[PDB]
RNA sequence: UCAUAGCGACGUCGCUUUUUGAUCCUUCGAUGUCGGCUCUUCCUAUCAUUGUGAAGCAGAAUUCACCAAGCGUUGGAUUGUU
RNA sequence: CCAGGUGGGGAGUUUGACUGGGGCGGUACACCUGUCAAACGGUAACGCAGGUGUCCUAAGGCGAGCUCAGGGAGGACAGAAACCUCCCGUGGAGCAGAAGGGCAAAAGCUCGCUUGAUCUUGAUUUUCAGUACGAAUACAGACCGUGAAAGCGGGGCCUCACG
RNA sequence: GCGCGGGUAAACGGCGGGAGUAACUAUGACUCUCUUAAGGUAGCCAAAUGCCUCGUCAUCUAAUUAGUGACGCGCAUGAAU
RNA sequence: UUAAAUGGGUAAGAAGCCCGGCUCGCUGGCGUGGAGCCGGGCGUGGAAUGCGAGUGCCUAGUGGGCCACUUUUGGUAAGCA
RNA sequence: GCCCGGAUAGCUCAGCUGUAGAGCAUCAGACUUUUAAUCUGAGGGUCCAGGGUUCAAGUCCCUGUUCGGGCGCCA
RNA sequence: GUCUCCGUAGUGUAGGGUAUCACGUUCGCCUAACACGCGAAAGGUCCUCGGUUCGAAACCGGGCGGAAACA
RNA sequence: GUCUACGGCCAUACCACCCUGAACGCGCCCGAUCUCGUCUGAUCUCGGAAGCUAAGCAGGGUCGGGCCUGGUUAGUACUUGGAUGGGAGACCGCCUGGGAAUACCGGGUGCUGUAGGCUU
């Protein structure tokens, strides 16, 4: 690779389509998400590589990547870290730790984590 | 124990801390050194601003210039203090803006003693009006606007105090350009939905949308609006009720409430005793709990 | 053999002080100076507008031209043989007033407020400031406690 | 090659260190430092022997090498090899430079690395029992006879290599305000967190 | 350097900012009838060689470089002379860089 | 075998002006310049001789030292040569 | 008689300087940074470490938006390095070059518009003899750019880049 | 006239280097190539020419930085210089 | 980071201080601000010590220096630089 | 300063406003006890770069890049 | 003495991302057998030591050497 | 006693964690039709008020780290001037004056201006 080409291209979703998206992108594992994708800061992340399978069918001139996805949870109150007046840290117990992730994973989509290797 | 902790005892012994304003993020001192600082040869004509501030509730909306001691402050306006003559819903929106920064004005004139000269406009049109000084009466006021960390992109609510104060009949500089009238495209200035924005058209019609759509959507989003019965008509006459009574009284006067008392309503730090006895007795805890065993 | 550069030998001189680098304090410009008043030059490192030269770094001066961002400053420098009178344009927020003189200002205030309220009272006061008389012979108290004697330490090798 | 060492003897030349003004420094001849049971804690080394040198003089990397190895050959033969812990308190940094064989551009090349020293400036450090003071007064007596001036020989009054006096050692440590770690020891304030207090004392 | 071939600038017949087209100046050949030529023509006729100096040194390098600039406007066509620094290339109207591009394939 | 009869690594302190350097103070209105021949005197850090001490000095031969410069320290091949 | 060529056969003249003697070698010959330099300034050596005879229609000028180096934890290919996210991050990056200084909703990076790198008179600083050049600093008069505006800009953040 | 093109060395002058190659090793009869066009031939030599050098070998002498004879990758010999 | 000793600049009054008043095309919300000007009033002469100062014209010689305490660069060092 | 001449497979050169050619080349086949010798094929144009006249440029014309020459010379 | 250049299969050679080839040896094909030829294998911690960086024979610092050029 | 807007000095104000917050306010928060923006109303802009101190914010706490200020270091180091002082030198002592900085040990931890709110 060189300089300043173009290598590779994101999105950012947020809200309803980002909440299908994502179970959408766990319905390929069945829930699954083994041991260590999260990340200590609260969020987490994982890649696929088929996506023809789900979501829109095969197109013929497209080809056969995969990708990546990699959410990140937060509270009402994490938007003043990005807010341009009196900006400010969002404090130490309301931050999401790597142990309130799996929690919220297993009790909102019952996924299984921590296989006991 | 396997990576460099960042914030170390150096750190802390050699950072040096941000003038506190710029800490908490409530000043550029780079905008406010070009804004505030006078000319060295006029050696104490002070350069006033009209600084906007607008906030989840209300809009600060004051004139100042600056000295060593800090800024003094002339007069100042609020929103909260619409719902005094006229207004009484629908604040910290653009036409609401528009009446804290006329309030600002005729106040400041009133106290001047030259309200009755440089009238402004008492009519409200969005085109282009600045005032000019007339020979042989005292010099039109001049002020600069403080716009601060707001994005200064057309259509902001602080352009909106701007327009207000110039048609109460300060001499401020300014372009036509961050008004809502203004088409970036076309690079004309339309200068009617301007006037609909000052009045209130913008959410009126908006309002006047939001009926056949919908009721608790309607509940949910304009329940104040609900209240006092404020309909999409009958908006507009208040509004100039709300500019006519700000000509005929601007005045401020306050509510004098001495019936308090001392309470305290925080700790006073704990003396140097109150230290020394803590740590012993958490010391005595200690041996005590390890005696016990 | 060493250069002529307008800022050699400034490594320090112009250097901020520890923890003091960043935005200019606002109140340094703010100040205000007249026509007459007297000044020292410093040199704020951090505006490269309108600086002294180096040799006018320390030097205390008088102003006789007031602008728009600048003062000129008539300060004396003494070239190898002479001393001249030498004018320069600097921005404020390398110079700022004078307590050498505010001091004297308040003497004189206050001692010319002497002369009024001296001249109805009829006694004399006085005016001039001597340099530090002598003690004024005085006594010391024992208290019953004896001086204690004071005697060297014998040498012992510390290291 | 090398020159006689009473010509490099004097510092009188602004310390040179090297550095990236001065590359092409050769390496200096003393390259151990520590010799002897470098692991003893801090207790079973109590005395603690020093060597003063008082001369402003600058003394070549060469010389500490024949009176650190003159030293532990001594100590090994006496003291026994396991007995022992010797430092020296000198580094050479001082770069001392030579014109080679007129006196045109005569800033020479450096050549050797020297230290420098002064009235009161410790050159060997010798921690050992106390029955080996004997040995370890004239072990230094023999690395005295490298050494280009004169050098007293003193026997420090504090415990070791530590900074705190041979007397109230056992005390201090013994009210846990003294801590021993590696061959010195970590002094303990009282003005800490308690959670740092009250690890120990218990 | 690169400089565009027309700049608005100061033109000093109209007494305001209009646009100007540059081009490079380029010196014209001697007259051969000015007074220095004249006078120099006459000191080398006859006998005595070479009177006046060769230089023959050649120190500098590169050249100052003046901009020819006149006035586009059809009624005052005033031509002024700017100079810029020296430079070893120079170049007029060359296209301009982008930043967000691939350096290289 | 044993550090020191005789030696002395790593270091370090010096003396000499019989080497070569470094400097340019004296001489450029000139101090004749390499060696050899001849001749006298002087120094000792003593090669031999006198008198001595030491040895891994049995004798002989040798080696290390001390007082010591009175005496002596050669004939030739090659090379301008030292 | 004139013109062009050839012409050391012949004529006239020149064939730098500094230099631990001269030559050879180098430039200490015009300049810049740090140090020497002994806490104002000044201060030498063929003193030390380096650099310059350029580069730039933007790397100039304004306004706006962002934060940089690095590290921790992550996420298909992907690993010590490709890319996305979070967190820490006083600048440990970048600002064309040598070095020093200065710099964080900056002076850095990304955009938008542009030509104040324009036309003029003086004053002043810098080496200085208080000469000149060069570079620079505060103004003043036009004509403009930019920004909502205060403002800022008559080149490059300052110290060199020149006759 | 200069360039361009032929001829000219008993005209001035020049006559190096690199690769690959033979059944000990070495060398290279042979093949190719580089820089300006060739690449020191026949001959001669530590010479009045050889720094290293008082070259090495033999002879002359008791002893020879000398002499002679021989060797030659000859610092830097050589064909009407 | 801190940070001396020695050192450098300024001030230590009558050209200063305080009252009023006038002018301005500069500045300006305003009698603003600022500068200039015009009158008036203040002498305990506003630290020590010493000394009479101010100012102009013409101008020779010099422009190879050297040594000493202390500081200091190159050099092993030098009656060295 | 002027008049200019040349630049293209790794190397050189002819050339069609019209699909780049030939040689020295390089590898592989026939060919041949085998090498030579002989053919033949394949690939390979730092078309000196940028433009323009252009339907159409390797050529034509300018701009530069070099490479080279032949003249001229008061800062 | 200084300066420049270089240390690598047994021998000689080239050359950050696991040392190529020739001969030397052994070896297997071919031949009635040798010779030759072809083939493969073996074989250099890259002069040593230190450092740098994910990693060094390579880059940067030392130490030995060896050859030259100067002196 | 506090807070909000604009500030002055720019850590006694910073950093980390824990506790608490009455009333206004400041906030988080809801939403995207308009203004205006982004790939995304996350940020920016605009239109609001259902919910909440959880966060920001204010105050307090930590034998806290920093920072500020004292003692100690210490009349120590260093230094003006002096000597026909010592010392072969290296340097050192004295006279005359001036006089630091670590380590270590105490104390403190934002003051304040203009304008506007709340607290019986
Ligand atoms: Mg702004
Ligand atoms: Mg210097
Ligand atoms: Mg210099
Ligand atoms: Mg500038
Ligand atoms: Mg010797
Ligand atoms: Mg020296
Ligand atoms: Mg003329
Ligand atoms: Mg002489
Ligand atoms: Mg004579
Ligand atoms: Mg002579
Ligand atoms: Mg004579
Ligand atoms: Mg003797
Ligand atoms: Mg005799
Ligand atoms: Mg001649
Ligand atoms: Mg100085
Ligand atoms: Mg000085
Ligand atoms: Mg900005
Ligand atoms: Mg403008
Ligand atoms: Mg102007
Ligand atoms: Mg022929
Ligand atoms: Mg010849
Ligand atoms: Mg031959
Ligand atoms: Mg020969
Ligand atoms: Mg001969
Ligand atoms: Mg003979
Ligand atoms: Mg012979
Ligand atoms: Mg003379
Ligand atoms: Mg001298
Ligand atoms: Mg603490
Ligand atoms: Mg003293
Ligand atoms: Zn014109």
């Amino acid at each position: 690779i060189r300089r300043n080409e173009k290598i590779a291209v994101h999105c950012t979703v947020r809200g309803a389509k980002a909440e299908e998206i994502l179970e959408k992108g766990l319905k390929v594992r069945e829930y699954e998400l083994r041991k260590n994708n999260f990340s200590d800061t609260g969020n987490f992340g994982f890649g696929i590589q088929e996506h023809i399978d789900l979501g829109i069918k095969y197109d013929p001139s497209i080809g056969i990547y995969g990708l990546d996805f990699y959410v990140v949870l937060g509270r009402p109150g994490f938007s003043i870290a990005d807010k341009k007046r009196r900006t400010g840290c969002i404090g130490a117990k309301h931050r999401i730790s790597k142990e309130e992730a799996m929690r919220w994973f297993q009790q909102k989509y019952d996924g299984i984590i921590l296989p006991g290797k | 124990g396997f990576v460099k902790v960042v914030k170390n005892k150096a750190y802390f012994k050699r950072y040096q801390v941000k003038f506190r304003r710029r800490r908490e993020g409530k000043t550029d001192y780079y905008a406010r050194k070009r804004l505030v600082i006078q000319d060295k040869n006029k050696y104490n004509t002070p350069k006033y601003r009209m600084i906007v501030r607008v906030t989840n509730r209300d809009i600060i909306c004051q004139i100042a210039y600056a000295r060593i001691e800090g800024d003094m402050i002339v007069c100042a306006a609020y929103a909260h203090e619409l719902p005094k003559y006229g207004v009484k819903v629908g604040l910290t929106n653009y036409a609401a803006a528009y009446c804290t920064g006329l309030l600002l004005a005729r106040r400041l004139l009133n106290r001047f003693g030259m309200d009755k000269i440089y009238e402004g406009q008492v009519e409200v049109t969005g085109d282009e009006y600045n005032v000019e000084s007339i020979d042989g009466q005292p010099g039109a006021f001049t002020c600069y606007l403080d716009a601060g960390l707001a994005r200064t992109t057309t259509g902001n609510k602080v352009f909106g105090a701007l327009k207000g104060a110039v048609d109460g009949g300060l001499s401020i500089p300014h372009s036509t350009k961050r008004f809502p009238g203004y088409d970036s495209e076309s690079k004309e200035f339309n200068a009617e939905v301007h006037r609909k924005h000052i009045m209130g058209q913008n959410v009126a019609d908006y309002m006047r949308y939001l009926m056949e759509e919908d009721e608790d959507a309607y509940k949910k989003q304009f329940s104040q609006y609900i209240k006092n019965s404020v309909t999409p008509d009958m908006m507009e006459e208040m509004y100039k009720k709300a500019h006519a009574a700000i000509r005929e009284n601007p005045v401020y006067e306050k509510k004098p409430k001495k019936e308090v008392k001392k309470k305290r309503w925080n700790r006073p730090k704990m003396s140097l005793a109150q230290k020394k006895d803590r740590v012993a007795q958490k010391k005595a805890s200690f041996l005590r709990a390890q005696e016990r065993a | 053999t060493n250069t002529k550069g307008k800022r050699r030998g400034t490594r320090y001189m112009f250097s901020r002080p520890f923890r003091k680098h960043g935005v200019v304090p606002l109140a340094t410009y703010m100040r205000i100076y007249k026509k007459g008043d007297i000044v020292d030059i410093k040199g704020m490192g951090t505006v490269q507008k309108g600086m002294p030269h180096k040799c006018y770094h320390g030097k205390t001066g008088r102003v006789y031209n007031v602008t728009q961002h600048a003062v000129g400053i008539v300060v004396n420098k003494q070239v190898k043989g002479k001393i001249l009178a030498k004018r320069i344009n600097v921005r404020i927020e390398h110079i700022k007033h004078s307590k050498s003189r505010d001091s004297f200002l308040k003497r004189v205030k206050e001692n010319d407020q002497k002369k009024k309220e001296a001249k109805e009272k009829g006694t004399w006061v006085q005016l001039k400031r001597q340099p530090a008389p002598p003690r004024e012979a005085h006594f010391v108290r024992t208290n019953g406690k004896e001086p204690e004697l004071l005697e060297p330490i014998p040498y012992e090798f510390m290291a | 090659g090398r020159r006689p060492a009473r010509c490099y003897r004097y510092c009188k030349n602004k310390p040179y260190p090297k550095s990236r003004f001065c590359r092409g420094v050769p390496d200096a001849k003393i390259r151990i430092f520590d010799l002897g049971r470098k692991k003893a804690k801090v207790d079973e080394f109590p005395l603690g022997g020093h060597m003063v040198s008082d001369e402003y003089e600058q003394l070549s990397s060469e010389a500490l090498e024949a009176a650190r190895i003159c030293a532990n050959k001594y100590m090994v033969k006496s003291c026994g090899r396991d007995g022992f812990h010797m430092r020296v308190r000198l580094h050479p940094f001082h770069v001392i430079r030579i014109n080679k064989m007129g006196m045109r551009g005569a800033f020479g090349k450096p050549q050797g690395t020297v230290a420098r020293v002064h009235i009161g400036q410790v050159i060997m450090s010798i921690r050992t029992k106390l029955q080996n003071e004997e040995h370890v007064i004239e072990a230094l007596r023999r690395a005295k006879f490298k050494f280009p001036g004169r050098q007293k020989i003193h026997i420090s009054k504090k415990w070791g290599f530590t900074k705190f006096n041979a007397d109230e050692f056992e005390d201090m440590v013994a009210k846990k305000c003294l801590i021993p770690d590696g061959c010195g020891v970590k002094y303990v304030p009282s003005h800490g967190p308690l959670d740092k207090w009250r690890v120990l004392h218990s | 350097v690169n400089v565009p071939k027309t700049r608005r600038t100061f033109c000093k017949k109209c007494g305001k900012h209009q646009p100007h087209k540059v081009t490079q100046y380029k010196k014209g050949k001697d007259s051969l009838y000015a007074q220095g030529k004249r006078r120099y023509d006459r000191k080398q006729s006859g006998y005595g060689g070479q009177t006046k100096p060769i230089f023959r040194k050649k120190a500098k390098t590169t050249k100052k470089i003046v901009l020819r600039l006149e006035c586009v406007e059809p009624n005052c066509r005033s031509k002024r002379m700017l100079a810029i620094k020296r430079c070893k290339h120079f170049e007029l109207g060359g296209d301009k860089k982008r930043k967000g591009q691939v350096i290289q394939f």
